[PDB]
């Protein structure tokens, strides 16, 4: 029933996140995953396993090379998806939707994303965050993944900080180390309090 | 406050949001195995695609509903449907028509001031399997909106889509698009003629080699479309 | 020149399929059963015949028993020759019974020469019912270099299960308004099977890996709307087609 | 072997190239500035645009370019161009009309088969600064598309890429954007007969806001368009 | 009622702009030179009348001879009543000699009900001339809350560079054939700005500055087809705008 | 003259990889670059420094928030900077086209770029160019960048050679490390050869 949106940049850790959300959160919620960012058969069945899901609630949506479509001005087949993950779960209080991987213009139209949570990562550089695209001011979360490449890629962090927290006002964003589940807390406890 | 004028450039504009860009029906696998690489064979495939599974199938049936949908008779109307989902074995184009279906109604209904008529709120209510092509022809007739047009520019806005897949995947130059959309306009107008003169003997009329590709698009080792 | 084939069959007393009545009238040549299997009979259907001609019928009629498994495969190859201002027909009803198992072709089609063909195949089955049937049509005498010179082809299916329509086809073929060599038909190839699958203990996958071992075949399987499959191929040759018949055949009746 | 029906859904059509979807025209500014943030606010940016600056420059400048080209009056032409780049202070605005209009007259010249006429090809040779509008109206008068109608798919076309940019940049539902779209059928009527009364004293009518609004956006902070 | 303003002006014997000619009939006051800087004049221009009335008509004509650098400001409020079933009309040229650097408004419009005024402003340049040219509008008396109560307004400028157009406005105001008060149009403010600068030693970003600065001001600035710059403002009250002004002129006589 | 596209994901080196080949380059061959990847105007600025080229040499094009479009279906307003870039330097050589970064399905249109190079990074995976999008099999040359991030990511780097070699068949790719020059001179060497 409540629809988070997941876009970012491809390679910055959308799929890590939603399966180690759903790892945690499944024993507690009744959710679903849709996502666009499939191209071989075998990308769908990756996600069941390594997220601990069943099949059937995870449906891949091809966007015919056209992403940011597929989730802004024509999101057809993905609002299509929605209907369908409806009827297979009529008790369904959670969905997450995942784009094809994006760039900082990408957003969710109103009709498929309650919420939207942004991605990126600390390796694509620094002053990201500073580039201001509606990615990174319109999202209601953003989250700022593999802050342990920092030191060897030569990333700020309290640039990433000082410059985040300019852009998005006061909307939240994290920290965050997926793999070490550092920060997963934090993204879980926002989406617990802010959609519900 | 209804202008009909605007009203049919409106559902036939290539954003009116029903998702086509996101399927290929078939084509897909046409350019993945090299049968369409360039113009020529572009506007080859598209002459022969339009002659067969789109005549046939979809503009005939849009025609039919719309007869139909004059006299009010609803019965008919879901009988063609029915026929087109038994008749139609590649799952992917099969599930690519009837989910513009459901999108193409979902969007008219959204707009509360637009009204349809008793008879069409009466088909949205019973259809089970609309296609984009029947729901279009059921909306034509219920506006009353001459059939020769309504099939004029559903026919365009169709084959545009293909044309601009096409383009995004052999890939071609933008201006080739244009060549070809060009060098449709004889053909346009013979499947018009056409599609008036056919009975309903001919709804469903088998293609060959266009179904197998719409099927072996299922087993693609990598993929951008939904069909 | 109307002729019958007429094949009703039953479990027998020895507990296995055998022809409970039967009748024929040439060129249909009918023989008895063998048992390649335990449960499963096989029945050849053969013609003796040069071809249909202007005014030729056929009407064939085929009822199967409950708890009958059995293979009907036809032998030969049907030819139809010019047929000037005429044309040449072929009938078939089709009833299978519960728990029953049908794996059925008519001979596949040659289209001489301006000739015309009409066919409307009619098959009722039951929830219980499995059913594997196909039809093969050709270019022309491929052999003479005789490609899509036939006056028109019109062949129909239907298929009930419980008097509930699951599956239609409907194949027009005419030269005269389309070129069907184009890509969207038979693009280049000679041969064509349609094929489908009802109710029958096999999975898609294993369909699709007959498929992709047959050799000379360019050709695909789906799941249809009433949830059965369909295969459908192009060829060079008939003898590829049969053969990828014959290994799906063996998958369903292996099981 | 041209269809005129056909051929004036092709140059309206979405994704006919010119490049129209990466142009604002200024509505960016007002959505950024918090002055267009829903379906009812858009509706009122949209209405007023619409009266101002594309009633008063870009309809009836395509009226005059047709008029011209029906006495084959090369010189009134690009008299009437020369007035619009001169009175077209915002560079952004001036810039994308004019692009919008280079890419129209090069697409349709890459359309070898199209024969645009002795005079067509003497204006595409000659003109110095071409827009969208003017251009496209001495593409119909050449050949013989009743100024009307015309005028009628212009104007759909122009309004529908603006709506989607509301969409896609507010954003709003899809949905909003379709309401949108039948609201202004009233409105588009005006329009159209108001242009066919308005004499050419009435060209580059002067907006306020507008003009402001398409100046600030060279300095917005961060943005997606082109103006 | 027709109204006169001709001036001529010169390099002096003492090196100074100069007025060489002038006449002038009432309402208008014109004052002499002042010299802030040293290449700098400043010319008040006043008006001593209650408006215009129906049928009234001013024609002004200025000549800047060559090597000049003016500066002429008005100093009062041009105001236009009731013109009933009539008009008023105000029409301007203007010429700009080699070197010479003109800055200039005419007298803000402030229409009352039913006012019905046209005005036409032509200025020749020389491509060594610089130009600095402006006009102001007001909704109506806001004092009293008259809004866009007038019948109409039309006002044109053409700016020629040897003898070759430059820019071009058309400013139509007709509340009857629109709400002028859309966010299109005025948007809520009272008073609009138009102004441009014409090979002007300033930077266009130098411009953006003193209009940031500028408290109660929504405007902006932007470059020309010809690579000369205009600015647009709008404000709640002439004195907002009237200050912007004197510092976008202080910008480029400091140059 | 001759036009070479350069696209990847977010982050993945593009305009390191543009900026360290205009500077060794510039010097031998007449060259310039359109780029999509821009939001802010001190993104087009910090190119011009870090390239060592003249401002006139590099034209920032909006994609309206649609960056796949704008190289592929309608490059009109890329195709129309292309024809203002020949008004301007009628002996140009050279044109690097860069995109407003994207995903696999990435393509130029063969109006707008003669030669596509894909960038890719390996801290995106290492099963990333078995994902087989139309920018790891249709590129002229693909780039593998970061490989000095691989030891602290996990990449295996046999992997991502033998999965490359396998998709683009005899079509050459090239391992990279940017900021060291690491791969650099193949790069340069391939497009001396191939696009001359
Ligand atoms: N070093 C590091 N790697 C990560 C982290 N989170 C994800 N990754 C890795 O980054 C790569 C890309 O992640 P992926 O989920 O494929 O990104 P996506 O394209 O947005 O779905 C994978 O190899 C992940 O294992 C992190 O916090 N640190
Ligand atoms: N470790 C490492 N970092 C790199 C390499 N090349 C680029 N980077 C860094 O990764 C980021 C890539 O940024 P950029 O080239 O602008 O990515 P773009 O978005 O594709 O244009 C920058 O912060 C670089 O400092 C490399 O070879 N190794």
């Amino acid at each position: 029933m409540v629809k988070i949106g997941v876009c970012g940049p491809v390679g910055s850790g959308k799929t890590a996140l939603i399966e180690a959300l759903t790892r945690h959160m499944s024993k507690d919620y009744d959710m679903a995953v849709i996502t666009n960012d499939i191209y071989t058969k075998e990308d769908a069945e990756f996600m069941c396993k390594n997220s601990v899901m069943p099949r059937e609630r995870i449906i891949g949506v091809e966007t015919g090379g056209c992403p940011h479509t597929a989730i802004r001005e024509d999101a057809s087949m993905n609002l299509e998806a929605v209907e369908e993950m409806h009827g297979r779960f009529p008790n369904l209080e959670l969905l997450l939707i995942e784009s094809g991987g994006d760039n900082l213009s990408a957003t969710f139209n109103p009709e498929l994303a309650d919420f939207t949570i942004f991605v990126i990562d600390v390796a694509e550089g620094d002053k990201i965050p500073r580039k201001g695209g509606p990615g990174i001011t319109r999202s209601d979360l953003l989250v700022i993944n593999k802050i342990d490449l920092a030191p060897y890629v030569g990333a700020d962090l309290k640039v990433m900080e000082r410059d985040s927290k300019k852009m998005r006002g006061e909307k939240p964003f994290i920290f965050t180390n997926i793999r070490a589940k550092e920060g997963l807390d934090d993204v879980i406890a926002w989406i617990k309090r802010n959609a519900l | 406050h209804v202008d009909n004028e605007f009203l049919i450039l409106q559902v036939n504009d290539a954003v009116f949001p029903i998702g086509s860009y996101t399927h290929s029906f078939g084509l897909e696998t046409y350019i993945q195995q090299k049968k369409v690489t360039n113009k020529e064979s572009a506007l080859e495939y598209l002459k022969a695609n339009l002659s067969s599974q789109f005549l046939y199938t979809e503009m005939l049936s849009l025609k039919l509903t719309y007869e139909s949908a004059l006299q009010q008779d609803l019965k008919k109307i879901l009988g063609v449907e029915e026929v087109i989902m038994l008749s139609t074995s590649p799952m992917e184009l099969r599930l690519a028509n009837q989910k513009l279906g459901n999108r193409f109604i979902k969007t008219l209904q959204a707009m509360n001031e637009l009204d349809m008529g008793e008879f069409f709120n009466a088909y949205a209510q019973k259809t089970k399997d609309p296609t984009h092509a029947t729901s279009y022809g059921v909306f034509a007739a219920s506006l009353g909106i001459e059939l020769k047009k309504a099939l004029r520019h559903y026919l365009y806005a169709q084959t545009s889509n293909m044309v601009i897949n096409c383009v995004k995947s052999v890939p071609l130059s933008q201006n080739d698009g244009q060549k070809i959309l060009l060098s449709l306009q004889s053909p346009f107008n013979q499947l018009i003629e056409k599609t008036l003169e056919l009975d309903e003997s001919h709804l469903c009329t088998a293609s060959v080699q266009n179904d197998i590709k719409a099927m072996q698009h299922e087993s693609l080792y990598s993929r951008l479309y939904m069909s | 020149q109307e002729s019958k084939l007429r094949l009703k069959t039953k479990i027998g007393a020895d507990g296995r399929c055998v022809i409970e009545d039967n009748f024929f009238t040439p060129p249909f040549k009918l023989m008895a059963p063998f048992y390649p299997k335990d449960d499963l009979a096989e029945i050849m259907l053969l013609a003796v015949s040069p071809g249909m001609m202007r005014g030729d019928a056929q009407d064939v009629q085929l009822n199967i028993g409950p708890n009958c498994k059995l293979r009907i495969t036809s032998q030969s190859f049907e030819k139809i020759h010019n047929t000037e201002d005429g044309f040449a027909s072929r009938d078939m009803h089709i009833v299978v019974g519960e728990n029953a198992f049908l794996d059925f072709a008519p001979f596949p089609l040659i289209p001489f020469e301006n000739a015309h063909f009409k066919g409307n195949t009619t098959i009722s089955l039951r929830s219980s019912s499995q059913l594997l049937y196909s039809e093969i049509i050709v270019a022309g005498r491929v052999a003479r270099n005789e490609l899509f010179k036939f006056n028109r082809l019109h062949t129909k299916i239907s298929i009930l299960q419980d008097e509930k329509p699951i599956y239609y086809d409907n194949t027009i073929l005419d030269p005269k308004t389309t070129d069907l060599n184009n890509m969207c038909m038979f693009d280049g190839y000679t041969h064509y099977l349609n094929l489908v699958l009802v109710n029958c203990p096999i999975e898609l996958s294993g369909v699709r890996e007959c498929i992709e071992e047959s050799e000379g075949v360019d050709g695909a399987v789906s799941e249809t709307a009433s949830s059965h499959l369909c295969v459908k191929a192009l060829a060079k040759g008939s003898e590829p087609l049969l053969h990828l018949r014959e290994k799906i055949a063996r998958l369903v009746t292996q099981t």
